[PDB]
């Protein structure tokens, strides 16, 4: 949200889950986020470089958050080159 | 003085985190009111809004407790409740007002029409339910002012809302559940998806992430 | 010769332990990464998504600036010594037992913790360790056989959870995996640690 | 019995999405129903929708973005002159600055905006946002 | 009835724990010892206390105690648990699978793994 300025006016951005797209909470405490780390040729970890995600409570209650998580890996993994 | 037990705590002690806004981004539990009280303590202001007494009946008489509820608030878009029964009153206010620092909520704040100046009303509507009341906010123009009960125009001050209409349905008179559903819709704020939140989450490091290092000792 | 690859070398140890033998009962969530039931009823295991799985596991685990933030644990007996050894050699924290309520929301408690990643035998007997783990914003890593519940499961490990073979064979491996993508050892399936380390004893 | 396919597309989707699936199928398909969904797909609260052959009413698979709260049908449609637009936008859409209601006029299928710059009146179809 | 109370339990299992090199099976030498190393205000507490340990002691000569952790005990149970066979109890030579894993591993492209044989 901005004024008719173009001043930033709200407190903060939320996060929204990587798979339902839903704003997370303050309160939201089953919320998850988790770094996926990238690999070089060697198969060796390269510090400071990962792939981001973050699930909500409800998708992490609902169960579903395992085959989301795996579909949103292997997708960004395709797309960052990751095998 | 102080000795903080979280890593939260650990991080506000030692000035790492310096607005609550870092924590309600990642949504990390505040379990204690030290942290609130560095962060956003000098503009809180606190209120009790009842002292109720509860009774359990006991082989040789009623044990009478008393609820304390207290609102407290920086008037600019944060809020909190908290609710504490105990033998002393003074006790259950006490505790109270550390549940409702800990349970301090941002709240969001949008325009009715033109957006000239800051937020005056709720961004869009909402409701909130707790029991059988029932509270429904709903945005109004600037200059329309806060047209509700006293007790949810009481949190609405508190919480730093300019005008806003409100609906209400169940037993108000319960004053704990007309407050809690009241706090409810108020947390609902953040939660709705609007267009202007359509854009792809840029995600940052979590303080436990960011200030590993300095929580390792 | 034809030397074989390390998911081939690896992929035939999880056969030797019998890591792809599942229950007679399949859960709905964890269908995809079952292949097929055969005649008896018991439900086999995909070993190749099984070992993806690992690799996601281990890629996650190595993000850690501190390992002390990894919590593992194992509620039954066979994987107790698995998940030491595990936390022995990648640099975690091991809880071995009985899980005591509150540990992650009591924070006046002796034994609170505030770990970054949450490592788990099997759902169904960690139950608790989960669902106090879903009141803290504590990501979730699981050994899930085929009838395992997938409720606050962040990254399950498709597995058998209940055999001291598998089981200590899937702890030996996320720990070849994390060492390895930390660079502290050689590559490939070999590793200087003996796997039967990992495995109950009586 | 069937009594309105558009309410019964609009409730699948709205459940849908709830649930957080990324597709849903609408059966049977109408031209209603596709217009509706092209005034959604406008203002991007979906994704894509193919329709799918039958030789008869049709079927229609949608893709869902994620950003829509809540599509419903108003039922019976009430006749909606240029005049009580903002009215029927109070009573329904949550806000001023987003949220859509559909109208059906004599100039085609389409939202409330847009009726209000043609000065164009109708009957109410549905809403969502 | 003579049932210890948690006075004299944590009392005797603190004391165990602490100086379990002098603990003796005998109750005159383990209640001198009592006396030595602790102040107990009561010499009926002290016999109680000395007598429970006794007890503690037959126990932990027998094996491990619950709620009792002794350094010794705890080191020789690591290094004896430590040890390793000289062959590996995983044997990949030889790998009888069902049909079924065998289709999986034609699925996988894995049908040429050494030591996989169906029943
Ligand atoms: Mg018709």
């Amino acid at each position: 949200m901005q004024n008719e300025e173009g001043q930033n006016v709200d407190l903060y951005i939320p996060r929204k889950c990587s798979a339902t797209n839903r704003v997370i909470t303050s309160k939201d405490h089953a919320s998850v986020q988790l770094n996926v780390g990238h690999l070089d040729d060697k198969g060796l970890y390269i510090p400071g470089s990962f792939t981001t995600f973050a699930l909500c409570g409800f998708i992490r209650a609902q169960g579903d958050a395992d085959s989301a998580l795996d579909r949103l890996w292997q997708k960004k993994k395709v797309e960052a080159r990751q095998q | 003085k102080w000795v903080p037990v979280t890593k939260l705590g650990r991080l506000v002690k030692d000035n790492k985190i310096r607005s609550l806004e870092q924590i309600y981004l990642h949504s990390l539990p505040i379990k204690e009111f030290q942290i609130i009280d560095t962060l956003i303590g000098p503009s809180l202001k606190d209120e009790v809004m009842k002292i109720m007494p509860v009774q359990k009946q006991t082989r040789a008489g009623q044990r009478t407790r008393f609820k304390a509820f207290v609102v407290v608030g920086d008037g600019n878009g944060h809020v909190g409740l908290g609710v504490k029964c105990s033998k002393e009153v003074a006790t259950a206010i006490r505790g109270a007002i550390i549940l409702a620092k800990l349970s301090v909520i941002p709240v969001r704040r949008g325009y009715w029409g033109n957006k000239i100046g800051k937020p005056h009303t709720v961004p869009c509507k909402v409701t909130g339910k707790c029991g059988s009341v029932t509270v429904r906010m709903v945005p109004a123009p600037r200059g329309a002012g806060i047209v509700a009960a006293r007790v949810p125009k009481k949190v609405l001050q508190f919480a730093g809302i300019e005008d806003v209409f409100t609906s209400s349905r169940g037993s108000t008179k319960t004053l704990g559940n007309f407050v809690k559903a009241t706090f409810d819709c108020l947390m609902k704020t953040y939660g709705f998806l609007t267009p202007d939140f359509w854009k792809e989450t840029r995600f940052t490091k979590s303080p436990f992430q960011e200030y590993a290092d300095i929580l390792s000792k | 010769g034809r030397t074989l690859s390390t998911k081939e070398a690896d992929i035939q140890m999880m056969l030797a332990a019998e890591v792809h033998l599942g229950t007679k009962n399949c859960d709905f969530q964890m269908e995809r990464y079952v292949f097929k039931r055969r005649n008896d009823g018991i439900y086999i295991i995909n070993l190749g998504k099984t070992w993806e799985k690992l690799q996601m596991a281990a890629r996650v685990i190595v993000a850690i600036e501190n390992p002390k933030d990894i919590i593992v644990q194992s509620a039954r007996p066979y994987g107790q010594r698995a998940v030491l050894k595990f936390a022995q050699y990648t640099g975690a924290n091991a809880i071995a037992g009985r899980h005591t309520p509150g540990t992650f929301t009591n924070q006046l408690q002796t034994s609170y913790s505030e770990p970054r990643l949450l490592i788990l035998t099997d759902p169904r007997t960690d139950h608790q360790p989960i669902k106090e783990a879903a009141l803290g914003n504590i990501p979730t890593i699981a050994f899930c056989d085929t009838d395992s519940p997938m409720r606050y499961v962040d990254i399950g490990i498709p597995a058998n959870n209940k055999g001291k073979h598998s089981i200590g064979v899937l702890f030996w491996l996320l720990a070849r995996m994390v060492l390895q993508m930390r660079g502290s050892i050689n590559q490939g399936h070999k590793w200087d640690v003996m796997v039967d380390l990992f495995f109950y004893r009586e | 019995v069937r009594v309105s396919v558009l309410n019964d597309a609009l409730k699948s989707m709205y459940n849908a999405e709830k649930r957080g699936k990324r597709q849903v199928m609408i059966r049977p398909s109408s031209k209603v129903i596709i217009k509706f969904l092209i005034v959604m797909q406008k203002h991007g609260y979906i994704g894509e929708f193919e329709y799918v052959d039958d030789h008869r009413s049709g079927k229609i698979v949608v893709e869902l973005n994620g950003r829509l709260n809540k599509c419903g049908v108003i039922s019976p449609r009430f006749d909606v002159g240029v005049k009580e637009i903002e009215g029927w936008t109070a009573r329904l859409l949550p806000s001023r600055q987003f949220g859509y209601i559909v109208l059906t006029t004599s100039a085609g299928i389409m939202d409330h905006e847009e009726a209000r710059r043609k000065n164009v009146g109708g009957k109410v179809l549905g809403f969502f946002y | 009835g003579r049932v210890r109370t948690k006075t004299v339990k944590k009392s005797s299992r603190q004391v165990i724990e602490r100086y379990y090199s002098k603990m003796t099976l005998d109750f005159h030498t383990n209640k001198k010892i009592l006396e030595e190393v602790a102040i107990i205000p009561s010499k009926r507490l002290r016999n109680k206390i000395a007598g429970f340990s006794t007890h503690l002691m037959k126990r932990i000569q027998k094996g491990p105690v619950r709620g009792i952790s002794l350094k010794l005990q705890e080191e020789e149970r690591e290094r004896r648990m430590d040890f390793v066979p000289d062959e590996s109890a995983i044997q990949t030579d030889r790998i009888e699978v069902d049909k079924e894993t065998i289709d999986l591993l034609a699925s996988l492209g894995m049908s040429e793994l050494p030591g996989v044989v169906l029943k």
